[PDB]
């Protein structure tokens, strides 16, 4: 790995010696980061350890019995131990709502500062997506665990300029509890998989990619823009999803994005998820060899983007 | 103007979001059920077409429906109905896991088409009938709520509301799934919601319980290409009433019947029975 990454995921270990059974009465609210569609995560201060994390909160109606599965399940993240891997302080359930426990991003996820910053750049991009293939392999190859629903807001990023997937499924029941809850209103979901064949990374590769093209020109993609609002620089659930799956896939616009670029995402976005790119391809792409060597300054360039310092 | 004093309500405990509302349980001249709506956005068109919608509501009162006591305005805009004691069936079903004997699961199915069959009479379409919305009022009766307020399960721009999947999805026609048609909320498109209340009392199961994809299932229905399980009927469910259930869910709506029919069927089904 790195010198300043053993550095950073050993102190995380040692900041987690200091955490025991994971009380709700143990826990100060200090200020909410926002509500999902699935749960409401709060920044709070955990007594006993003096600690800060991030508490979400899943209020389900679930039988007793699989909601003591899903709690089992989710102690396998106590094992995911990348710096591309948000870290896992415990989950517990306490009156009628799943806590799980995590370390404060304090950027918040990429759609939080997507929306601070209306579009984001290529050099930033390039990045990110090296993130995300680390993270992508890292929950792949040790954990056999696909991630289930890759998109903005479920990657985080910090102060530090270190960019982390959260949410990825380590446990069926609890996705599958918290769908038919609250549907949405867009889809990272690949054509296959809403046609009902899974493909390990391939599925995720292809929310990669369409992530990366919402985040490139600041709105989701599908239907691409109507010729007057792309040269600026409502839809039906069942109408996205017949689209994705009865329609060409979302491309970058021309010429205002480099060819390298342009095609990392084509090659993510391809209907076939055998023609898709893998990790092993992605991962040696002409815009990963170059912008793993751009140097960008990605902590300055985030905290410049909520409008703190350096 | 059936409106109730803003301090009249005493809001209580916080109980849970829906497809369209998160309730509290209040105090009311007794318990009640108080629902502050997720549209806080009160159009001028709006407030009087929900004003209009809560006068046909109010007046609207069956044993098997739940009272609809009122609403408010003021702080934002609520919704007050009986409180149920008793969990819903949603909860019976599927948390509980209650062991209902076979002619109980019968009669709930015979006192839920009881009910809104007078809603249809009273020319009501429910547009959200699932489990969650049939609570069992001292374990024997039926009660179904959450009917009714078209214009505050969609949001306003103006004086046009865009109709917004919402909330789960399950219970959903394949014609609402789509939102293709003109209005696609129909009295069949509560008939098969009924239908797959049916599949939750005749399988102890909600459908596609093999498949945790939630995008998938929209998908599908919409498509005409997915439709439960139908084998998963529980081994001793009649077989005039396996019949049933299908022709609720019917994939085309046209070929689901009204529930005059229905309920006509179960009460045949009801007598006949060792
Ligand atoms: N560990 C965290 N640190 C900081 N912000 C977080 C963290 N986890 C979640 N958030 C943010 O808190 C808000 C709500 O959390 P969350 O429920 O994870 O959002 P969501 O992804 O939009 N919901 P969902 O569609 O169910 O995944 C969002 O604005 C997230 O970006
Ligand atoms: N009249 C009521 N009395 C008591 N509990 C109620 C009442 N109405 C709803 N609830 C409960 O309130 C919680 C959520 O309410 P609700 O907004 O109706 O969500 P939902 O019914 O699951 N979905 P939907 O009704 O289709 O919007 C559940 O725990 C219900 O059992
Ligand atoms: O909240 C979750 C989530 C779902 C399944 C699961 F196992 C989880 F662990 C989840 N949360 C989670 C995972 C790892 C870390 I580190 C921290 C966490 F909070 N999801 C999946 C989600 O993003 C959406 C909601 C349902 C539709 C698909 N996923 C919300
Ligand atoms: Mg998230
Ligand atoms: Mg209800």
């Amino acid at each position: 790995l790195d010198e300043q990454q053993r550095k950073r995921l050993e102190a995380f270990l040692t900041q987690k010696q200091k955490v025991g059974e994971l009380k709700d009465d143990d826990f100060e609210k200090i200020s909410e980061l926002g509500a999902g569609n699935g749960g409401v995560v709060f920044k709070v201060s955990h007594k006993p350890s003096g600690l800060v994390m991030a508490r979400k909160l899943i209020h389900l109606e679930i039988k007793p019995a699989i909601r003591n599965q899903i709690i089992r399940e989710l102690q396998v993240l106590h094992e995911c131990n990348s710096p591309y891997i948000v870290g896992f302080y415990g989950a517990f359930y306490s009156d009628g709502e799943i806590s799980i426990c995590m370390e404060h991003m304090d950027g918040g996820s990429l759609d939080q500062v997507l929306k601070k910053a209306g579009r984001i750049p290529e050099q930033i991009l390039g990045k990110v997506s090296i993130a995300v293939i680390k993270g992508l392999t890292y929950l792949r190859e040790k954990h056999k665990i696909m991630h289930r629903d890759v998109k903005p807001s479920n990657i985080l990023v910090n102060s530090r300029g270190e960019i982390k997937l959260c949410d990825f499924g380590v446990s069926g029941q609890l996705i599958d509890a918290m769908a038919n809850a609250f549907v949405g209103t867009r889809s990272y979901m690949s054509p296959e998989r809403l046609q009902g064949t899974h493909y390990s990374v391939q599925s995720d590769i292809w929310s990669m990619g369409l992530s990366l093209v919402e985040m490139a020109v600041g709105r989701y993609p599908i239907p691409p823009p109507d010729a007057k609002e792309l040269e600026l620089m409502p839809m039906a659930i069942f109408e996205l999803l017949d689209y994705i799956v009865n329609e060409p896939p979302p491309k970058l616009p021309s010429g205002v994005f480099s060819l390298e670029f342009q095609d990392f995402v084509n090659k993510c976005l391809i209907k076939n998820p055998a023609e898709r790119a893998d990790l092993k391809q992605l991962m040696v792409h002409a815009f990963i060899k170059r912008s793993d060597a751009e140097e960008v300054d990605f902590a300055g360039w985030l905290c410049s983007t909520i409008g703190l310092n350096q | 103007d059936w409106e109730i004093p803003d301090g009249q309500i005493t809001v209580g405990q916080r109980i849970g979001s829906g497809s369209f509302g998160t309730v509290y349980k209040g105090k009311w001249h007794g318990d009640v059920a108080v629902k502050m709506l997720n549209v806080t956005a009160p159009t001028p068109q709006q407030l009087q077409a929900f004003k209009n919608e809560v006068g046909v509501l109010r007046k609207t009162r069956h044993v098997n429906i739940l009272l609809f006591m009122g609403y408010s305005t003021k702080p934002q805009l609520a919704i007050v109905t009986q409180w149920c004691e008793g969990s819903s069936l949603y909860h019976h079903l599927h948390i509980i896991e209650t062991k209902f004997e076979m002619i109980k699961l019968i009669d709930i199915a015979r006192q839920t088409a009881q009910g809104m069959d007078y809603l249809h009479a009273k020319s009501i379409i429910h547009r959200d009938l699932k489990s969650n919305n049939i609570f069992l009022h001292e374990d024997l009766t039926v009660k179904i709520g959450d009917f009714g307020l078209a214009t505050v399960k969609s949001r306003w721009s103006g004086s046009h509301q865009f109709e917004q999947l919402s909330g789960s999805i399950l219970w959903m026609a394949p014609e609402v799934i789509r939102m293709q048609d003109k209005n696609p909320y129909s009295f069949q498109s509560d008939v098969y919601a009924f239908g797959i209340v049916l599949y939750e009392l005749m399988t102890g199961q909600l459908p596609y319980s093999n498949i945790n994809n939630r995008d998938q299932i929209i998908f599908m229905v919409g498509r005409g290409y997915l439709s439960p399980d139908l084998s998963k009927v529980r081994s001793n469910c009649p077989k005039a009433m396996k019949r049933l259930m299908a022709e609720c869910l019917k994939k085309k709506r046209d070929e689901r019947p009204l529930f005059p029919q229905i309920l006509a069927s179960i009460e045949l089904l009801a007598r006949s029975l060792p």
